């Protein structure tokens, strides 16, 4: 369904990995809110729309963590 | 050469010395600030200081419907679409929190005013916010665009048909059937064109003013 | 002095929850930094406002301008917009519905945002 | 390190993910099956993993463990 | 400039006004000792046999200048107790509703365009 | 009070009122106006039934609609006119017998 | 109309010594080229504040130190200066 399930999961990873070094925000908050980003959406899904939540999700790790200080 | 219109004096029975103070302090800023050549029906970027922020600036792409005024206070104003939104700014030029004018794309049209585009199709008045600039020749004479826009149903902001706007950007042939375009010619006004004494001829003026602008330099 | 640092400590002693901060790019003029924290009660929200406040003219800002606290008249989000910041307090269900964080930090791509489609209008034939 | 160590520790961290329920957490826990960790679960199970024994594991094949033995080897002969 | 009976179109995502219906909102009343409405001012909408609170986001009438002019007189449904009825606007607004007296910051959290 | 005719049914609008119709016909189960109007199938949503009386009786309007990019007069089918046609045949007694106030004699 | 009206409490923003001119803030009464009477604000806020004026007049001719030919008031953003950006 994704563009690769390898990518799906590296992305989550990625994010998760970047989670640890913030500082000014809840990190627990943000590990809490991102887990049910990934879950609720990527349980079903098709091509489109799983292209466009992995899409989404890819830019936002390209733009330090969506502005997230 | 190319005189900017701000500097040609309206007439009138104002004195010759409230231009020339006036033009002394808007050559001042174009030294500061350079204001590059522009016609109505260009396509301009415009990069102002917004002053609701932090000198944080701001940036709106379109194209010049209409240039107006005189002296320090002359202004344009420039259209686009904006998510489906029409947003038309009046900027000044001589405005001390313009940071930049940039002529995207330079051209003239067959008319020098496009108020009418208000009332064609969206195509005409969208335009790319990040669109590059497109080149220039200097020692050449600008080229006239001679696209005739599309309108959409009749009622419209006013009546272009209509003589007195001597509108010829609109495909009029399209729009209106020929009982509409002969009933519209009963409100021609023929003797306006042929009266000598209504006539303002500022080409010793212009002469002149080209002189003293080139002397500043 | 007052910066983000003062208020993210400020907002931690008064123990907000799920306090986030929003980096905003320069291109958009809205503000430096965006805060979003959620609030125990109503009456919780009016004690970290009023505080904010109080500690905002005490540490300095003399020549700086004064705040007003908005949407007292609301009963569950209360939003303050500082000279380069902006904080926004309210409850949790409140903070669910709007959704600000995704909004921010996912610039075009929220969710909710995706929904909004564009028209246009033929004759009905 | 201690190979006795390594395992009640990572059975340890393993015990603490109330997200498993470590109904039947035996060091040959089968991540996948026994537990029902989607490719998402199990990969969290790592990352989280990783912070409690100075990470370095590279996750081309921590998603292949699927039971504490494994990656207690994997942890034991890395460290 | 909005006045009484004016017609209006609804910037909103919320059900209210984005739901398709043949008649579109009229204004009631305009918050102001001044009848007519400019950016930034509240007024009172005839919205599907309900009266509910709205605020004035943009107008086709001219202002100052450097400020922006629409083609469209937008207006955003806002709460009794002023919290915006919908959760996104993808229509520019101007950056003008800041600095104006009031509170407009709720209105701008929920905007994403600015002109 | 407005659904019998008791008082001018634009004090009402005639479109907070069409509404009330399809809520109790469909409510009391009287589905008579699908067969009377040869609707597809039953429905409880007046703009789609709306749409399909407006069809049935070849009636359109030309309405200002407000885009984005300014007003445009379009030819829509008539909304307005439907719902007198939908109150005129309920008056009417074709739509069948129906007992406005259930539920509260009873009790 | 043609009646003798006053303007009260209008700023002066600044001074052309070369030409002589005075840019007084906002509108004056009559039309261009006419004739107006300039003097001191009479409006209570401004009772004494010819103290720091020339209070004679200004002399030219006893040229203490020469005049700039552009006078300008502190706020008012001058021709050639830098574009103003509020940072
Ligand atoms: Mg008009």
């Amino acid at each position: 369904a994704p563009w690769s399930r390898e990518a799906v999961l590296c992305l989550y990873r990625a994010l998760l990995r970047q989670g640890r070094e913030l500082r000014y925000t809840d990190r627990d908050f943000y590990f809490a809110s991102i887990r049910r980003e990934f879950r609720k959406n990527q349980k079903l899904e098709n091509l489109e729309a799983r292209e466009k939540q992995l899409e989404k999700g890819l830019v936002f790790l390209h733009s330090k963590l969506g502005g997230l200080i | 050469r190319f005189l900017s219109p701000e500097f040609i004096p309206p007439r009138g029975r104002t004195n010759p010395l409230k231009f020339k103070i006036e033009r002394k302090d808007m050559l001042d800023r174009r030294k500061v600030l350079p204001i590059p050549e522009f016609y109505v029906g260009s396509i301009l970027r415009v990069t102002t200081a917004d002053p609701y922020a932090s000198g944080k600036t701001s940036q709106f792409l379109g194209i010049c419907i209409k240039r107006s005024g005189n002296g320090l206070g002359a202004t344009f104003t420039l259209r686009n679409t904006i998510e489906g939104q029409g947003v038309e700014i009046c900027f000044e030029l001589y405005n001390p929190r313009i940071q930049e004018i940039q002529v995207v794309k330079l051209e003239k049209r067959l008319d020098d005013n496009l108020l009418y585009l208000r009332d064609a199709l969206p195509e005409y008045s969208t335009f790319d916010v990040n669109m590059k600039p497109v080149p220039q020749e200097a020692c050449q004479e600008v080229p006239v665009n001679k696209l005739k826009v599309k309108m959409k149903p009749k009622p419209w902001s006013k009546r272009w048909e209509r003589p007195n706007f001597n509108i010829k950007g609109i495909r009029f042939d399209l729009a209106l059937t020929e009982e509409q375009m002969k009933e519209a010619q009963k409100w021609n006004k023929p003797w306006i064109e042929f009266d000598m004494m209504r006539e303002y001829d500022t080409s010793k003026i212009e002469a002149a003013l080209w002189e003293e602008i080139e002397a500043s330099k | 002095k007052f910066d983000i640092d003062m208020l993210v400590s400020l907002l931690r002693q008064e123990n907000a929850r799920d306090i986030c901060v929003i980096q905003v790019p320069p291109e958009m003029r809205y503000t430096d930094y965006f805060v979003i924290g959620s609030g125990t009660s109503t009456r919780h929200l009016h004690a970290m406002v009023h505080y904010l406040v109080k500690m905002y003219k005490h540490l300095k800002c003399r020549s700086d301008p004064y705040v007003k606290i908005e949407g007292k008249d609301a009963d569950d989000w209360l939003c303050v917009d500082f000279g380069s910041m902006v904080i926004h307090l309210m409850l949790p269900e409140t903070r669910e519905t709007y959704e600000l964080e995704k909004l921010w930090t996912l610039r075009s791509f929220d969710d909710q945002l995706a929904q909004i489609a564009a028209e246009t209008l033929p004759e009905d034939f | 390190l201690t190979l006795d160590g390594i395992k009640d520790r990572v059975l340890y961290v393993l015990k603490l993910y109330d997200k498993i329920d470590p109904e039947k957490l035996s060091v040959n826990s089968h991540f996948m099956k026994d537990l029902g960790l989607d490719s998402l679960d199990q990969v969290e199970i790592i990352m989280a993993m990783e912070d409690e024994f100075g990470f370095e594991i590279p996750d081309i094949d921590a998603e292949k463990l699927m039971c504490p033995q494994e990656i207690v080897d994997y942890i034991a002969d890395k460290k | 400039a909005v006045q009484k009976m004016t017609r209006v179109r609804v910037v909103d995502n919320s059900a209210l006004g984005s739901t398709p219906y043949h008649r579109p909102p009229r204004c009631i009343h305009v918050y102001n000792k001044s009848g007519v409405g400019k950016v930034g001012d509240q007024i009172l909408l005839a919205i599907r046999g309900q009266k509910k609170k709205a605020l004035i986001v943009g107008h086709r009438m001219p202002g100052s200048r450097m400020t922006p002019k629409f083609d469209s007189n937008n207006v955003v449904l806002i709460e009794d107790n002023g919290n915006p009825v919908g959760t996104r606007i993808k229509i520019p607004i101007p950056t003008s509703l800041r600095r104006r007296e009031g509170e407009y910051s709720k209105v701008l959290a929920i905007a994403q365009n600015f002109v | 009070l407005a659904l019998c005719g008791t008082v001018l049914d634009h004090l009402v609008g005639e479109e907070t009122m069409a509404d009330y119709l399809l809520y109790t016909l469909n409510r009391h189960g009287l589905f008579g106006y699908v067969q009377h109007y040869a609707l597809a199938s039953a429905c409880d949503q007046i703009e789609w039934v709306l749409k399909n009386v407006a069809i049935k009786l070849r009636k359109t309007r030309k309405v200002k609609v407000l885009t984005g990019t300014g007003n445009v007069n379009v030819i829509q089918p008539d909304y307005a006119m439907a719902a007198r046609d939908f109150l005129r045949t309920f008056r009417s007694g074709l739509l069948g017998q129906v007992m406005l106030d259930r539920d509260i004699i009873p009790a | 109309g043609n009646q003798n009206r006053t303007v009260y409490g209008l700023k002066v923003w600044r001074v052309n010594t070369k030409h002589n001119i005075i840019y007084v803030n906002g509108s004056v009464p009559g039309h261009k080229n006419c004739l107006v009477k300039i003097k001191d604000s009479t409006l209570p806020a401004y009772k004494d504040s010819c103290k720091n004026l020339p209070f004679p007049t200004y002399f030219p001719d006893g040229d203490e130190e020469e005049l700039p030919e552009d006078l300008f008031d502190e706020s008012v953003w001058q021709p050639s200066e830098p574009s103003i950006t509020f940072a």
